[PDB]
């Protein structure tokens, strides 16, 4: 768990060097993008349940997975699916605020593949659900904030696949 | 917000060889959110609540617990 | 003649559509 | 079911089935014929149950079908009748199994969270199961209506 | 925690005698009440949320309590109020099923008085709400079981006051 | 306020207040005039905000004003506007507090449970606070509209 | 954890179909065998300790495993062995009553191989002990009840091996 | 840092960042320029800070350089000035990060155990950071000296 | 966890034999060395922190591992290193008192290699630190007590390597 | 891999018994149906490519899966899909000739689910393709030969799902 | 592409890229500008290429459009135009990549098996790509027509 | 296995779209950097053995791993280490030429962690060896070619760790 600042400090410390001009430039880049990160995080905190339910309405609804036999069939499985998608959106917001995806592979992508493979959860359908969540939130917060959200959404989909 | 409770709990279920005076009769501070669950737990144990204080609580307050 | 439009698939059990025709007749 | 519940309740207690639980399983085994008759009564007339219950529901709660409600439009009303069909199917499962662990273990655990995420009033769903109960217990004999109304009663109770 | 059966067994046990015919008379009284006790318990379990909402709509809603200045003003206090009412109704149903108010004296009225003094909860509004709930459940489940619920609700009010 | 939250943070971590959060309290102290201006303009035009937002909500979601819905009748619509009054009041309290915690203590803990009791659809209340947010940020200047919209956004986020 | 009824309902529900004639025939088969299952369960509950001690007297007594160096040597190990055999007989009774071995691989055979392999417990000797327990209880309850007990005893021995 | 602390504090609470925390991150993002100016002030003049602070420390606490003390001799005094250089570097890190989690999470957790195992008086180390604070806040403007003295204050407070 | 007495008893019990003359001679050897073990344990308990800090002053100080980039760099890593060396000295004292290294591979050397390999801890540098700790304590307690300490120190270094 | 004859012989051999009257009746049933099995196998061997291409023309053509983004998009994927459907029809013919589906779960359904889940192959679309293949071949060979083909087609669809 | 082919061909041989392969990659890197110009020429005028090539194909081979022809009934001709569009798109990919491994590795491996399963004459498809080549090399300069006709030549060669 | 061109084509094909301006710009970026990639690949092919032996002379020589007990001790282990480092340099050259690290996780990083963990190969020492190889080749080919080599060297070190 480290943001862009802590990773820059960790690189300069593992070097043992002081903060040179490249580290200063990286921190200036983060300190310019931080206000946009803050406003996108507020806008995403506004519409958590709406983004999640629009992602299910785009991908998972009216398909086979909500029908009998699907892994999203029962009300318990539906509630756990909404819970999993809320987790993905919340941690993508955290990784957007930090500017570093270390929290994603520390706390989402750690044992997620083995959990989903033990439960029988389809990984492709949940990857499509995360992609639709990314599409909806990029329609919500704009072009560049949607892109800096979608880089961590693509990180979650890549670590899941 | 915090309660002060003196309560006596008897072990009706089984005899316990070790000394249990601290387990049977005790007074402790209990947080307000934990107090509903703890009061329910003391109901289910069969122990009787003897004294409730809430000196810490400042009751009647909407804002600030 | 082989029209190229996508093949119709019969609704599976528990489908939302299955209750479409009665929902159209209902209030 | 009854056998699952008795086996699990003796299973945690590290004991065999007590004889009272055994005559419980025996009485359920004998009453299974009447349970199957109630199940055929509920299964064979599902069209009229769902149709009349949807009619009485939308008569009773017209705002959910008015523009602004959840079940507004053709496909939304079809999905509403589909959800009512799901709950009648779970009622039939609970009638056969002799206990509400099919109904609860399939369609009642996260029902509040699901219908909260869909934007659905759960009281109107309770009214839908109430009208389904009215049509279904209007369709049977007395003890059959009581035994089916027990499970309908459990569904409306687990809503609120 | 004692039933009518367990209180009969307990009373015959303190004096030390076996089961006499008067104990069997009390036991058959309990059984012939207990069949309709079961049906009334199922009816109350089916309609508990409507019973509680009608109880608060009858007595507590357009008063100073649900208004500002009362102990039922905030949503925290409203949720605690609805939970208190649900617990009164549930324990009254347990006492109706057992045929003995020992559960109400054991689990409900144990320390409820002093926490109601210490939090500043009005006793009179609670008693009015419980009595409104009493005739709501009496009009729901019937006359004789309405009296059954009536003496147990009155037991809760007498332990409260 | 921000000071109570920084104090309970330094208490749970069992240390003094860091100079970062001392600088946060000092910046909050200097920005008191801007938040006083925002809460002043909101307490000024509360009736116009409530009237336009309630008519926009009833135009958007007509299920609540329909027969069979929740807010049906004169007194029910007046109580709906009273609940919007309470929420705008808590919005002003949180705007002048610098934190969302008085909004949490007074009106965010059990709103799902109590509106589950009354029968109010909570997503309709989220739409009502959405319309109040849109109208109040339409009234304010854009920077102050962003500040008030942060607290409004928090309320609709805790709703749905 | 599911009996024959719950597994039939789960198959018909994962299909999404109603209960057709094959499901009705399966449930009729279970409702015919259930009285025999009940009587065999009562007869097995009668003689738990006798069946366990006759299984040890047939297989494990007077062999090397009760001698020094064996894994059944000490009194702690003997008591734990009697406990393990009582578990096998109790869960075989449960799986006989349910008519489905889902409880066996849910609650006996889950981590049993890895537990026994970590402790050093011989799996072949305990498989022979379960086989002698099966032989004794099939001598107890008769031919067909012994067979429908032995199918779940063979399930436990197959999952253990 | 501030962003790490806000993310973690919202992360345990299973919620998003509250808008008050978001304007906290925004204010820290705007004040980062002054933080970088204080960091360049502390970085560029580290030689004079370490030299003058070591001089004033050994003037103030002469027993640690007298025979019998820890920092007696050439290499021991060089290691003493190296430890002071380490703490000034951590001061610069805490100035940039806006919080004391670099300083605490690198060089303040087991400082008592380490200096206990080396045989070092920790009060004399607190005096070393006190003289470093005197030279450093003698080197800047008023608000810059206050913002740097907050982190110097945290280091001397975490010593004792 | 077993001393020389418990291991002798375990060998004679796994044999099933009584304690013959060789076991009596082994126990006489332990009962002659036990007073020296007691006095060396008291002398080591006297100077725990001094032996640890002299071991760091001999090996790990002023090398690359306390410089930037080393694994003993930060104050957290220094405190954890002092903690690890105190563990090695404490458990070597325990194994000296028992006269059997079973506690060392039961409770130190169990997952220590995999822990140190996962953390990135240098095993050669900590082996040199344990060797200097052995040299210091053998200078402390004398020749033969230093030797019977160094056999368990060499056991820890062999299991670590 | 065993037909009806080899499975009957294996049951009578695992019993250790001779072939009694029930085994004789089972073999008489197979020896009556075998000529119909032979003629249906010849008729299916006549029209392999026609049945496969009519199954694709019924289900998979003109849908999204042959469009860009679908898993049947490219010519390589189309050729592999035709290959997979030819495999399903060929092995259903083999299981029809044997009268036992042991070849299907031995040689088709063994690792097919994990292969299709690793590749990203849609299982529902290929189940619909096998169902249309079944419908076409049941239109080809008649009612009862189509039924005894469709039982193994349903076996393949059940093992795939 | 060229880089993939050179990397793989050095990769099996357990050696690095030979300098001749390296100036091959360098010459392809320099000629990429003309490749992108040919790609824009082929991309921007795809409508006229597909239209005129379909017209000349159905003029040349009228039986596939004739009764009993595979491409019969407006959608069959139109459907064919989609297959011709696919092959022109693969031509553009092969023009950019500098090699035919996009064209072969997408739409030429099982082309015989696919068009035999559809009932399509493959010679008429070769005539379709021939008319596409005629219209496309009638649209460019000389060396551009030769470089595009190399890939068109590969497609017609891989048909038969 | 795909270069920048094949990955751009695969993205535009999975979209089903034509090559728009962003894909044209990506391919123009690759077609500008390709000559530098070619010249750096020739310069690295010049000095394979020199870069490998300078990497061992920087990191692995005169340390504990070439001493007895180290995993680079014997001549077989030394030859296999030189072979492994030649593999890392060769595949980093391939990934530099392609401009995409797909060959690295397809053909180096596939089972490399499990192989090295089964053999007992130190991963940190080989990561330091790859880092010194990167430092030497970045001294060889210059600043920007050294950077575009070091991105794939860091990819190999990240997938190995
Ligand atoms: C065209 C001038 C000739 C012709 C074409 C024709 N094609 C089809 C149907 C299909 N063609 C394909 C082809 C491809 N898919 C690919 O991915 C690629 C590589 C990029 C190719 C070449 C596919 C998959 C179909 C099936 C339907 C679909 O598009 O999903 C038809 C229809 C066949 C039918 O039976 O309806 C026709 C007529 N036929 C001619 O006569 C021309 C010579
Ligand atoms: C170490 C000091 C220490 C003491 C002494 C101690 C006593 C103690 N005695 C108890 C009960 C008791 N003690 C008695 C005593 C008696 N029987 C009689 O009637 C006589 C008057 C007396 C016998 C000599 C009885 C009857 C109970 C149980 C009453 C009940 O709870 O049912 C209990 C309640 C829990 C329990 O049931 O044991 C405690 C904690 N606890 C301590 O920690
Ligand atoms: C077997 C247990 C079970 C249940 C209950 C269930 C419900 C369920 N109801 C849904 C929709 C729905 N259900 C309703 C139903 C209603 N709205 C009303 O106003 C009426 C009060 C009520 C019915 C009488 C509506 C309107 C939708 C559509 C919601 C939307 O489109 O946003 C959906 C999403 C679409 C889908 O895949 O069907 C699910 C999963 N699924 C299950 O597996
Ligand atoms: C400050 C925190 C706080 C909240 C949230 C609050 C809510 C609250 N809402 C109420 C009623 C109500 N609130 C509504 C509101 C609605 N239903 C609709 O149709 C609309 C969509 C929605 C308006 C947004 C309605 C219709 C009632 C009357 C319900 C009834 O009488 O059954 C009442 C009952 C009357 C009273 O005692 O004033 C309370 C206490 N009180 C508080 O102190
Ligand atoms: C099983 C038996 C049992 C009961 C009954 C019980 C009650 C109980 N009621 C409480 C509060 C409460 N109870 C009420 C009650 C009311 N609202 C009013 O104003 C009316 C007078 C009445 C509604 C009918 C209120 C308002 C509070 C919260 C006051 C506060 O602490 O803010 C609390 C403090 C914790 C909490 O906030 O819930 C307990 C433990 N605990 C138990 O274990
Ligand atoms: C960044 C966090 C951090 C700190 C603080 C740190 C301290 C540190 N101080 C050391 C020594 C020392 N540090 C001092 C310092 C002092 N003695 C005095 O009398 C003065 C009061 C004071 C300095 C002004 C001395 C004298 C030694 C040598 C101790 C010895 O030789 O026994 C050593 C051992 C040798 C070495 O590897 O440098 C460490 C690791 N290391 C760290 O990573
Ligand atoms: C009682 C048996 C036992 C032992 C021995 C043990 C060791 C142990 N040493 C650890 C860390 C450590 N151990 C060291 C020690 C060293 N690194 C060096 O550079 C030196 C060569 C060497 C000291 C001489 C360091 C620096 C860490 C911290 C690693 C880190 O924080 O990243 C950790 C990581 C978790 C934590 O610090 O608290 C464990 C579990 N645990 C046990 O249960
Ligand atoms: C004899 C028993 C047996 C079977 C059945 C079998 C199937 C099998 N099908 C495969 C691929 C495939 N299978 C399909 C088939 C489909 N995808 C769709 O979209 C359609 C729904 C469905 C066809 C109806 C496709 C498209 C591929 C290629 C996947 C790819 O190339 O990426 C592969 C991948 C390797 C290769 O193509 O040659 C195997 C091993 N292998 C066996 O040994």
């Amino acid at each position: 768990m480290q943001d862009a600042i802590t990773s820059v400090i960790n690189s300069a410390d593992v070097q043992g060097k002081y903060l040179d001009g490249s580290a200063m430039d990286k921190l200036k880049a983060y300190f310019t993008t931080g206000a946009l990160r803050v406003r996108a995080a507020s806008t995403i905190s506004a519409n958590a349940a709406a983004i999640v339910k629009e992602a299910v309405a785009k991908s998972l609804l009216y398909s086979d997975v909500t029908r009998p036999g699907g892994n999203m069939y029962t009300t318990r499985r539906y509630a756990a699916c909404i819970r999993d998608l809320d987790y993905y959106l919340r941690y993508a917001t955290y990784a957007m605020l930090a500017g570093d995806p270390s929290i994603l592979d520390e706390r989402v992508l750690n044992g997620l593949k083995e959990t989903y493979n033990s439960l029988g959860v389809p990984v492709g359908s949940t990857v499509q659900a995360i992609q639709a969540m990314k599409e909806v939130t990029a329609g919500l917060v704009g072009a560049d904030a949607g892109r800096e959200m979608g880089v961590y959404f693509d990180y979650i989909c890549s670590g899941l696949s | 917000r915090m309660f002060k409770i003196t309560a006596c709990v008897p072990s009706q279920s089984r005899i316990r060889t070790q000394r249990e005076l601290q387990n049977t009769y005790f007074t402790k501070l209990v947080p307000y959110d934990n107090w509903f669950r703890e009061q329910q737990r003391i109901m289910k144990m069969g122990g009787k609540i003897v004294k409730v204080q809430l000196a810490t609580g400042k009751p009647g307050t909407n804002t600030g617990l | 003649v082989r029209r190229f439009r996508t093949p119709d698939r019969v609704p599976q059990a528990g489908d939302p559509a299955l209750f479409l025709n009665m929902a159209r007749s209902a209030q | 079911s009854i056998v699952t519940k008795s086996i699990v309740n003796a299973d945690a207690e590290a004991r065999y089935l007590s004889p009272g639980e055994l005559d419980r399983i025996k009485a359920f085994v004998t009453s299974g014929e009447s349970r199957l008759r109630i199940a055929e009564t509920l299964t064979g007339s599902r069209e009229r149950i769902i149709k009349s219950a949807g009619d009485a529901l939308f008569q009773k709660r017209p705002d959910v079908v008015s523009p602004g409600g959840n079940a507004y439009g053709e496909e939304m009303t079809a999905t509403c009748l589909r959800d009512m069909d799901y709950y009648l199917r779970l009622i039939t499962y609970g009638v056969v199994a002799g206990d509400v662990t099919p109904i609860e273990e399939i369609g009642l655990v996260g029902v509040r969270e699901m219908y909260k995420s869909l934007g659905t009033p759960v009281d109107a769903v309770a009214q839908a199961v109430r009208e389904m109960k009215a049509v279904a217990t209007g369709m049977m004999s007395g003890d059959d209506a009581a035994e089916a109304g027990a499970y309908f009663d459990y569904v409306i109770g687990a809503m609120e």
